[PDB]
DNA sequence: TAGATCCCGCGCGCCGCAGAC
RNA sequence: GUCUGCGGCGCGCGGGG
């Protein structure tokens, strides 16, 4: 259960050595290393994939960081401490900013950008009710300790239709999502959704991951019938209507958001296995699609040298090839292969390729695999080739 | 009233002869058994008037309406009888549409055919599609001929009305159609399809030989192989199997017909259609001339066979089923095919997980000490520097240069080299399979899976070796089922499950997942829910091909009634469809209506992908589906003819007793409430009692209670004949078999033994393969079941005339009987619905009191005399309120809430002018 | 002038209402982009992205959060927008009601969180990791793409721009030769996605911190325009950012331990993109953008055809283009069917590299007809080698 | 009970083919 | 003058309904 060793040992987790669940899960914690930072990134160009470019009639959302509207006083407990925490009883010696109205706000989500947004995606298109709006990106929010302002990586997908068959459309957007979050785990029995009513009586499916602490909600649906939009552009409601037919009817908006870096931990949480194996080996049996690092380029004994260029040129072929190597063929003194492969399946690790005296001539290079503790040989050509094939396999199926 | 329980009536005369000695008796045996003395709830008086009958009886005016349904249809037939056909033309015609062939084979084109009467055939091409190819019909007058129009070269892409043929005139008289699996035909011929009713029937000589010398399925293998087992085989020359060929060559004495070689009908193309359309369109006659020949010798002997009208006037409603769709079996389809895939995929993603994992043993040896894969062979057999950018063409054709010994080397199993021999089985080629990076090829169906998952009881390695699942899997060489297993094998036990191949077994590994001793265990994750994935998918797996590809034809606009249109539900770019389920009229030796996908006991259930097959039979708007499944029809027959046997009285037997006032909770009910207590488990006890009304014994029972649950023969019905002593003691001598406890099963076995017609409420014979004047056999097992469903069949035949009598009597808009196990439904209009509901409890009311006029019993019950609830519905689920697996729910459809009524119905009456709220 | 309002008919750009001027798209305080200009941006980022990171070998991914908090922050030194309270962003304080504090005493000289609006305090923040990750490799260096928050001026107004910097670490004496690398990899990129490569320009800086920086402009239609900045500072802020450590900041080059020289460069991409955008715009109004950052690749439309057989060769050339990861725009589903040349028009306003029409010839012989913007040339390519020749077009336009 | 044996998959042997080493 | 794996042709055994 001491996983936190692994993910300090390789930069995948934050620069603090304490890390919290909780504070990691709120989004306070001191960050990821660059192995989640990757992991993240292809965590959500695969979203938008699915999402944005698989999905048609859906464009992407830009929405600001702060909203410098003047609204009012926003989900913060503490108004500032200005309003309710007052120097002294008096100290008259004066707002400071103690108004909403007067100065901007830390955007929480992106719903607000999504009804805004709404208008000109409807605009943009034919008239087509149908539409959809994407974004991806670090929200604020207010963590309470017995107060700071955690970021989170959240993905916002708003997909506005028309209110017959809204429901029908919230169904398929959380059967998508759930799908989706089965693929590329190794256990989708983990990820499971639940279904919810709102405090108006609005109802949706909310997603969560059953992770060692417990279940933890990683995603949520929420279905409204022109509401948020009515407030946000109560003036006219012609402009506001969307053509889903013959006629012309208010939109339902059902926007599902998740938590990428949330995502993203559940995803480590279930890389990792667990009674009666008889057989204990670290392993982080990360999806290859999302994998940091593919293909990791080694060196022989080092007796004969000429492994360094090797994976120079190893690592330029496959970045114009669009695959990523780290070049691992550059450090020395390891003086043991063992650690140096534990170390790279531990770093998500699909392949190690190394070269031995026998590579120039007869260039049958050694390969392991993370999945399977067994080597292979293999020729210097087409290596390229096979890495492809394998990322290719991973992200199809 | 009363008398221990009984309805009040309005027809019948005096009467009123139970009889000193019978009520003594009856008294007398309630004594024992059931408790004689229950106070008993009575039940609500109801006040009805029923509508007027015809003749001085119930069993004459029964005979009255059937033959006034089926006056016209046997004026067809016989019209048929007494005809003479012409040779065949010599050169049949290459034009769309029909073709009739005058005298000398002058061919003119027509219309339709405009005859009271058809032998009707058609072939379909299976490759393209289901739309039928060419059909050859004769009347008395000629010959007629059809071309279905595709034989042109254009692109019709399926969903199409005017593709079937055309059989029924504008009717601007009854339109009789004779066939062999004329459903099949009936599917093809148009103007079936259609929500409003036609007044055309089909005979299918096929229904037809199923009553008259039919065969058992038990008999038509022992039939085809000779094309305690001592058997005689005097019924041979009297029963076929069921074929065109065959069945022309049983009843006529003549050349065998020949059959195409090339069968281009169903292994071809259409240009082969084309090119052999003579030879195709004669085989097509020759099917017809032999349908023909065939009918004239069945008729005359099937009302020999069936007397009664009432069997005529109901194979004939029996024939017209129809099942709307309504837009959602191809949602249902896809839905159900994606969760297939996906479940699939999962499972096939956990096996390779859980190979993969598998490969940790080799890293240590310690496969041998694994009780899972010992037995594999777990052979590890093998199968600075510039990066120099340049030549890479060069590089790339020598791949294409390396063929001979240069690929030779690698072949398929190269990648991965030095694994177990086992692993490289499943790692396919690097080229031709695609990669499929891992151990991939790899389901269920190899006996690797096993030893990679699942392994309960003690030892279970699934090998094939003659005898499967190998093992003793209980308690007490060494190590055979011993929980460290590794086991030496020194010599082979087929101990614990001794029964091997003689057993009939099942898939009663399905619901010994659930416990049983069936799960994977160590593995936590991954391992049990593979077995989770098989339980979810098993049904679907199996049956996607016959719930796939049905053929559902989809009416245009134009082809609705003013009913459908004009309802507060409709469009929505909504397809509303049929599927006529192809149904034989009398599928078995009993005439029963035979169909493998939509006449089976099926239910939404939780994890079953395939289940609710059932729903999505969804009635169009403004229609809706009222129908009634009996209650305990079967077991009420049985006690009601057993009641009959022993005394006047219902109740006198102690077996329709229990039937009548038990109950199912806080009452001695044989489902679920009693039969569980001497037994095991209800719904297990309510298959133990079917089987024995139906005919079985020890040996049966015994296997039974055994696939029940895990338990020795001691504990099986061996030992235990506790359930044949309390419970059909039969066959007991020194009384000069009858009773002798609750259940009377003696006037079965006199009836058939009897060689009388044997039915004892419309008098339909037995078929010619069972009789013992026509041949003395053995075969009563068969006989007993044939008299309790044969009784289901015509109570069938009885409520479907009533229906029609009270359908034509009183205009109530509805029609199309669909039965599916004892139950009945009927696609009514909204505006009449509770009509047909009352309708229906009226006829539950006098098919009821038509199997107690027969028999001797002047009165019925008042419990039975209606039904315990009247499903009123827009779909078809066996109760009103219930849900299904792969939706989030019914409401995910457009499917409400129904209703079943009860005695509310009963504040009506049958006349269009109910409560005043007609007009 | 004509090339924002093209931009904005087009879905290129936002709402003209907030960023009529070029002043607000220049600035942070514009009101976004369009998905035209989303798409654009994404691939500039993610080529920027593959230049910096996937062409540089001991590089690792660097991560800096959005604001830095604490009361750490010096007195009213560099505290621009520092609020932290979860509400409330004052750009300028410089005349408030010093009653207990400059706001309040809680949020004054403690809760600061002003984001930062440059990546060069993360990267100095995160050099320890890097260190770690490089294996303690002197030439190492971290780059990272984030929006980053500036001040504009009655209210100060806080404008975001998406910018990427980029903290290249080498010895000293090297120092200087990394800083001219660097300039001539950024001339380099900036030759690359633009059509003319004399409009980009570099000059050279002097400064306290640096004392020679590069400084790249774009040769705008109204004017140069400061798109790129690169200082050469030295090692004072690593010893700012830790006090007295001791062979920790300091990296190991050619096995000696020496405090490493580190060189930010900070690019503007919104700033780059409507550089390049400006530059494709020039009778009709067609923008000429590289095909590489274009935000619409290849479009599918259907006409004068059966519909069903239409709407089915899009799917399935939608279907083939997103298997390929070449997005393909929903040509499909408009019924509007206004004119040829509109659709064509329409098009080169959204930056479609070629436009693809199926008609009934298509369904009756898979021929599709295919136009070139750039070229204006129409002809008959099979559906089958249409992705073929669009995967060599990408090809041949990355590799010039 | 009605209770099934045409299509549909698990295995084996058997005979015929390239061809360097 | 071989034996490593691939293309049609026989056998056995359950399994759906």
């Amino acid at each position: 259960a001491l996983l936190e060793i692994c993910q300090r040992r390789h930069f995948l987790s934050g620069s603090k050595q304490q890390l919290s669940r909780d504070s990691l899960l709120s989004g306070c914690h001191p960050g990821f290393g660059p192995l989640g930072v990757e992991l993240r990134k292809n965590l959500a160009a695969e979203w938008w994939t699915s999402v944005v470019v698989f999905r048609e009639q859906v464009f992407p959302v830009d929405a600001l960081h702060h909203k410098p509207g003047p609204l009012l006083p926003g989900d913060s407990a503490f108004r500032l401490v200005s309003a309710e925490t007052l120097r002294e009883i008096l100290q008259d010696k004066a707002f400071l900013e103690n108004v909403l109205k007067t100065s901007g706000k830390l955007r929480e989500n992106l719903l607000h950008g999504a009804l805004e947004h709404y208008v000109n995606c409807l605009d943009l298109v034919n008239k087509r009710l149908p539409y959809g709006l994407a974004q991806i990106g670090v929200c604020f929010h207010p963590v309470f300790d017995t107060k700071s302002i955690g970021e989170k990586t959240e993905a916002s997908l708003v997909w506005f239709t028309p209110p017959r068959t809204s429901n029908q459309w919230l169904d398929f957007w959380l059967r998508h999502r759930l799908q989706w979050w089965r693929k590329f785990a190794m256990s989708p029995s983990n990820f499971s959704s639940s279904d919810c009513q709102d405090e108006e009586g609005r109802k949706g499916n909310k997603l969560y991951y059953n992770f060692p602490w417990g279940k933890e909600l990683i995603e949520t649906l929420w279905n409204l019938g022109d509401h948020e939009l009515l407030h946000m552009y109560p003036g006219n409601v012609s402009k506001l209507h969307g053509r889903d037919g013959r006629k012309n009817v208010v939109p339902c908006v059902l926007s599902v958001n998740g938590d990428l870096d949330r995502g993203m931990l559940a995803y480590l949480y279930d890389s990792f296995q667990t009674r009666k194996k008889n057989l204990h080996r670290k392993v982080l049996k990360l999806h290859p699609c999302l994998a940091p690092i593919k293909v990791a380029l080694d060196v022989g004994r080092g007796p004969t040298l000429e492994l360094r260029q090797v994976c120079q040129g190893l690592f330029n072929e496959l970045l114009e090839n669009g695959i990523s190597v780290w070049p691992g063929y550059l450090e020395t003194m390891q003086s043991s292969l063992e650690q140096l492969y534990s170390k790279y399946d531990e770093m998500s690790i699909l392949f190690t390729v190394l070269v031995t005296e026998t590579t120039l001539e007869n260039g049958l290079i050694h390969l392991r695999s993370r999945d399977t503790t067994m080597k292979e040989m293999m020729h210097i050509s087409k290596l390229k080739d096979f890495l492809i094939k394998y990322i290719s396999s991973a992200k199809n199926v | 009233m009363l008398s221990r329980g009984l309805h009040e009536q309005i027809f019948g005369q005096g009467g009123e002869m139970p009889g000193e000695a019978a009520v003594r008796r009856s008294v007398e045996h309630l004594q024992k058994h059931g408790l004689w003395g229950q106070p008993a709830v009575p039940l609500p008086d109801v006040e009805l008037r029923l509508p007027p009958l015809y003749g001085d009886n119930l069993d004459q005016h029964f005979r009255l309406l059937a033959q006034k349904q089926s006056l016209p249809y046997l004026e067809a037939a016989n019209l048929l009888l007494q005809a003479q056909l012409p040779p065949k033309p010599p050169a049949w015609a290459w034009a769309e549409g029909w073709t009739r062939y005058g005298p000398e084979g002058e061919a003119v084109p027509v219309a339709i055919p405009e005859e009271r009467a058809l032998v009707f055939a058609v072939a379909v091409c299976l490759a393209e599609g289901t739309c039928p190819t060419l059909a050859v019909a004769i009347s008395p007058s000629a010959w007629y001929s059809w071309c279905s129009q595709r034989l042109v070269e254009e692109r019709y892409s399926w969903t199409s009305q005017l593709s079937p043929a055309d059989l029924i005139p504008l009717e601007v008289q009854e339109q009789l159609v004779v066939g062999h699996n004329v459903s099949f035909d009936r599917a093809h011929i148009r103007e079936q399809y259609l929500i409003q009713g036609s007044r055309m029937r089909f005979l299918d000589t096929m229904s037809m030989h199923m009553a008259i010398s039919g065969l058992s399925s038990f008999q038509r293998s022992l039939w085809i192989a000779a094309k305690p087992a001592i058997s005689s085989w005097d019924w041979l020359d009297i029963s076929s199997v069921n074929s065109l060929a065959e069945v022309h060559r049983l009843y006529v004495g003549g050349p065998p017909l020949e059959k195409e070689p090339r069968e281009l009908f169903v292994k071809g193309t259409m240009k082969d259609i084309r090119e052999n359309f003579q030879d195709l369109m004669q085989y097509c006659a020759q099917d017809v001339w032999a349908t023909h020949e065939v009918f004239q010798q069945q008729l005359p002997l099937f009302l020999e066979r069936c007397p009664h009208p009432v069997t005529l006037a109901g194979m004939l409603e029996m024939g017209v089923s129809y099942l709307p769709v309504n837009q959602n079996w191809e949602r249902y389809l896809a839905e159900a095919q994606g969760t297939y895939e996906e479940l699939q995929r999962e499972m096939k993603k956990s096996l390779m997980d859980l190979a993969n994992d598998a490969c940790q043993l080799l890293s240590g040896e310690r496969y041998k000490e694994d009780p899972w894969l010992w037995d594999l062979e777990w052979d590890l057999q093998e199968f600075s520097e510039e990066e120099e950018f340049q030549q890479d063409v060069m590089a790339r054709a020598c791949l294409q240069k390396l063929k001979g010994t240069t690929e030779l080397l690698p072949k398929r199993p190269q990648h991965l080299p030095g694994h177990p021999g086992w692993y490289r089985k499943l790692c396919p080629r690097l080229d031709d399979p695609a990669w499929t990076p891992g151990p991939s090829l790899l389901s269920l169906q190899m006996r690797v899976t096993p030893k990679l998952m699942a392994l309960t009881w003690d030892g279970f390695p699934l090998h094939y070796s003659e005898r499967h699942g190998w093992g003793y899997l209980v308690p007490g060489p060494y190590n055979d089922v011993d929980i460290p297993g590794c086991w030496f094998f020194k010599l082979p036990h087929k101990d614990g499950n001794s029964c091997n191949v003689g057993s009939p077994f099942a898939k009663d590994f399905l619901p010994k997942m659930e416990d049983g001793t069936l799960q994977a265990g160590p593995g936590g994750a991954s391992g049990p829910r593979a077995l989770e994935i098989n339980k979810m998918i098993s049904f679907w797996r199996n049956a996607h091909k016959r719930i796939s590809s049905q053929m559902v034809v989809w009416l245009p606009r134009s082809a609705l009634p003013r009913a459908v249109i004009r309802h507060p539900d409709y469009d929505e770019e909504g397809l509303y469809g049929a599927i006529l389920p192809q149904v034989v009229t009398a599928g078995t030796i009993t005439r029963r209506a035979v169909e493998p996908t939509w006449l089976t006991a099926s239910n939404a259930r939780p994890d079953r992908v395939g289940s609710e097959l059932k729903a999505m039979v969804q009635a169009p708007p403004g229609y809706t589906l009222v129908g009634a499944d009996v209650d305990s029809q079967e077991l009420w027959i049985a006690a009601v003819l057993g009641d009959a046997h022993f005394a006047g009285m219902h109740g006198c037997t102690a077996f329709g007793w229990m039937t009548l006032q038990g109950r199912k909770s806080r009452g001695t009910d044989l489902h679920s409430k009693t039969a569980t207590t001497v037994g095991i488990s209800r719904e297990h006890a309510k298959i133990f009692n079917y089987g024995r009304i139906y005919g079985a014994g020890q040996p049966f029972a015994e296997r039974l209670l055994m696939q029940f649950n895990h338990r020795l023969t001691q504990q099986e019905a061996a030992e235990k004949a506790q359930q044949m002593y309390a419970a059909t003691k039969g066959l007991r001598w020194y009384r000069l078999k009858g009773g002798t406890e609750s259940e009377m099963f003696n006037k079965l076995e006199s009836i058939a033994t009897s060689d009388i017609p044997r039915t004892p409420v419309l008098g339909c014979c037995i078929s010619r393969a069972l009789e013992p004047s026509a041949v003395q056999e053995e075969f009563m097992t068969s006989r007993v079941n044939w008299v309790v469903q044969s009784s289901a069949v015509d109570y069938l035949h009885l409520m479907l005339v009533a229906m029609k009598w009270l359908f034509e009597e009183f205009a109530i808009d509805g029609r199309f009987c669909i039965s599916i196990h004892d139950e009945v439904r009927y696609l009514v209009r909204e505006e009449d619905r509770y009509r047909a509901a009352l309708a229906l409890q009226i006829t539950n009311l006098l098919t009821r009191c038509m199997f107690a006029y027969k028999l001797g019993l002047n009165d019925l019950p008042q419990s039975v005399a209606f039904f315990s609830a009247v499903d009123i519905d827009r779909c078809l689920r066996k109760e009103v309120t219930m849900d299904c697996k792969t939706p989030s729910n019914p409401t995910g459809m457009e499917r409400r809430y129904g209703i079943p009524q009860g005695e509310a119905l009963d504040i009506y009456q049958i006349i269009e002018l109910t409560k005043g709220s007609l007009e």
